[PDB]
């Protein structure tokens, strides 16, 4: 283990000593764009370093090639680097062409110091042993997993390091096998970066309501994919909310009151900024629970809305303008007629932020708006770079959306979220009508060849959102076994497909013995092994390893080779 | 005939009989048409229950004879019975209609 939770403050003080020189800017923050949790963590760190007046550089990175190019362009004066949301699984010193000897200064005296110290922060569990153990430049902020579950891995790695007859070779083989079985494991995430930096801040003691709100947003960002982690971390955020809230409850609403509350936050889509009927119609959970893509789904939706006794016009009215009667009896109405249709899990308790008279807002709606701003905020290797430029630019739009003075941007993000949900819903219903998903014994392939708004899915987050829709829909199909799906989208301008390796997940609210065991996305090593051989001009640069760009001509041979591959 | 219909016991008997006719009228294929009709009435909130005269004539004919002779009060009574049946299928339907 490198940096435990209890010793994060030591790293903070070391960084402060290294680069609290206002004459220059010797600290640079690298953040993976198209990642909400990384954005929230970077906002926390930016506010914190604004407090101590430490000049910092914030660079949003989309692909690994961009990271290496920037590091090559990176000046030598910068003695402190921060990686947010990436770098914890790959050989950075090999990736960035780094040896300890070039960066080491004042080597003497059992100690070592370096002219450039890089601190990574991501929660992907395949912690690179050469990066967590066999280096001093790379500094990782462990969340208690390496120090507790990688003891055998630590011993094997140190045995290999110290050893560079027959029984000696046998033990070397055993240690290497242990290391390898530790590897070849799907990339999974156990904690949220926002919670880790919030714990660090609490250790420093510079917390406030805004930082707690940022931590709530960052944790909520992982609810859709990693709901078990969200349930694990929910009590800590709840206790922090109870602690920080002033005792002057039920106070008269002033234009300056900023209140965080814990209240029923039902698992709908943009409830407070859309009609109840549309919230149900666009909720991924409800859609998966009744398979609304069929014509029977809309009829059954009307069936519920009739069964509760709510007029359809009232349900289709905007949330703010509904009658106060329904707006004050929604909870009881859900209590009466939710278990009937199996949608009892919709009822949930979450955190709601109210800023004076500006109206309330829930964390789920805010993170949906942020993701929408990330996605659609605005010969072959040139237009792709322009797409990277636009994707990175949308990161700053999503970042500035955090400011309470830019609520107009938040409204645009909400509209974009509604439109993106509509587009993903329509694409899913069209796919499930035409049955573009071809079931195999390895993975359920699905490639979009032509159709509407296909240019929207070249954005990685849009493809992930479509994957969330389809995986949620297929999760409620008990007949359909657990199996990953693969999505591709041809970019006509570049004549390339965007293959997105996905992973199955357990249905939300379905908690079992196997549910506690996470699903591991083994598309990483399969993709890399297939690409290393049989050169097909594949572009694997995303920090999310299960996303590649493939030539249109090479798409079919690549998929055939992947079927021949049993790695995943 | 209208004065006969105004009798309270007659009104309650006709109400129960119309309830049974709605819930149990079965055609050749065997499905109860009016139960699904109440289902659809609630789902689309039509507020109107299209009841065929032939169905009421074939089963419990004197009800159809009265309807063809004195519809004025049994319109109210059968409308109330339809509302109660909708309450059965769709609880608290009185909110919408």
């Amino acid at each position: 283990m490198y940096y435990g939770i209890s010793q994060f403050s030591e790293a903070y003080n070391k960084i402060l000593r290294n680069s609290s020189s206002h004459s220059s800017c010797q600290l640079v923050i690298f953040v993976s764009c198209l990642n909400i949790d990384a954005l929230c963590a970077t906002k926390m760190l930016s506010l914190l370093f604004k407090k101590q007046l430490v000049q910092s550089q914030i660079v949003p990175i989309f692909g690994y090639s961009e990271l290496r190019r920037h590091y090559s362009q990176l000046d030598d004066n910068i003695n402190s680097l921060l990686l947010v949301g990436f770098g914890g699984v790959i050989d950075l010193e090999a990736f960035l062409e780094i040896d300890p000897q070039e960066y080491v200064i004042d080597t003497d005296s059992g100690e070592q110091s370096f002219r450039r110290d890089i601190y990574v922060l991501d929660a992907h569990r395949p912690w690179n042993l050469d990066n967590i153990f066999g280096s001093q430049i790379i500094q990782c902020f462990d969340d208690g997993t390496v120090d507790d579950t990688l003891g055998e891995q630590k011993e094997a790695y140190y045995k290999l390091l110290e050893l560079d007859r027959k029984q000696r070779k046998k033990q070397i083989h055993e240690y290497e096998g242990v290391l390898e079985e530790y590897y070849s494991q799907g990339t999974t995430v156990v904690n949220s970066i926002s919670a880790q930096i919030y714990s660090l801040l609490s250790a420093i003691g510079e917390t406030n309501l805004s930082n707690l709100w940022l931590n709530i947003l960052g944790t909520t960002s992982l609810d859709i994919a990693y709901a078990q982690v969200y349930n694990r971390l929910y009590p800590l955020l709840q206790d922090e909310v109870k602690r920080l809230t002033p005792s002057s409850r039920n106070s008269v609403k002033t234009p300056d009151t900023l209140t965080l509350n814990i209240q029923p936050d039902y698992y709908l889509f943009l409830l407070r900024h859309s009609s109840l009927y549309d919230s149900f119609y666009y909720s991924n959970y409800v859609n998966a629970k009744l398979s609304l893509w069929n014509e029977n789904g809309k009829k059954r939706l009307h069936k519920m809305f009739a069964r509760m006794g709510i007029p359809l016009s009232t349900a289709q009215e905007t949330w703010l303008y509904m009658d106060h009667s329904i707006k004050r009896e929604l909870g009881i109405i859900f209590d009466k007629n939710l278990d009937r249709y199996g949608l009892q899990d919709i009822i949930r308790d979450g955190f709601v932020r109210t800023l004076g008279y500006r109206g309330s807002i829930s964390a789920s709606e805010f993170v949906e708006a942020l993701t929408a701003l990330l996605e659609v905020g605005n010969n072959s290797a040139q237009k792709l770079t322009n797409l990277r430029k636009r994707w990175v630019s949308n990161f700053w739009l999503s970042w500035d959306a955090l400011d309470d003075r830019k609520v107009e941007l938040l409204n645009r993000g909400i509209q974009l979220a509604q439109d993106l949900q509509r587009a993903i819903f329509n694409t899913g219903v069209a796919i499930l009508e035409k049955k573009l998903i071809k079931h195999l014994r390895i993975y359920r392939l699905c490639v979009l060849q032509d159709g509407p708004d296909l240019d929207l899915y070249r954005n990685p987050l849009t493809l992930l959102r479509l994957g969330n829709w389809l995986i949620e829909c297929c999760a409620e199909s008990e007949d359909k076994q657990l199996l990953p799906m693969v999505l591709a989208s041809i970019d006509e301008n570049t004549d390339t497909y965007l293959v997105a390796g996905l992973t199955p997940r357990y249905p939300r609210g379905l908690d079992t013995i196997h549910t506690k065991k996470p699903i591991l996305n083994n598309f990483s090593m399969a993709f890399q092994q297939i690409t290393a051989e049989t050169d097909a001009k594949v572009r694997i640069d995303n920090f999310e390893s299960s996303i590649i760009e493939i030539r249109r001509e090479d798409l079919s041979p690549f998929l055939e080779k992947l079927t021949l591959s049993g790695l995943l | 005939y209208s004065e006969w219909i105004t009798q309270p016991n007659v009104s309650r008997t006709i109400a129960r009989e119309l309830k049974s006719f709605l819930l149990e009228y079965t055609d050749e294929t065997g499905r109860s048409v009016y139960g699904a009709r109440i289902r659809t009435l609630g789902e689309m909130n039509s507020e109107s229950l299209e009841v065929n005269y032939r169905h009421l004539a074939e089963s419990k004919a004197i009800l159809a004879l009265f309807l063809a002779k004195c519809p004025e009060e049994m319109l109210k009574i059968f409308d109330l019975v339809a509302m109660e049946a909708t309450e059965l299928h769709y609880p608290d339907y009185a909110r919408i209609h």
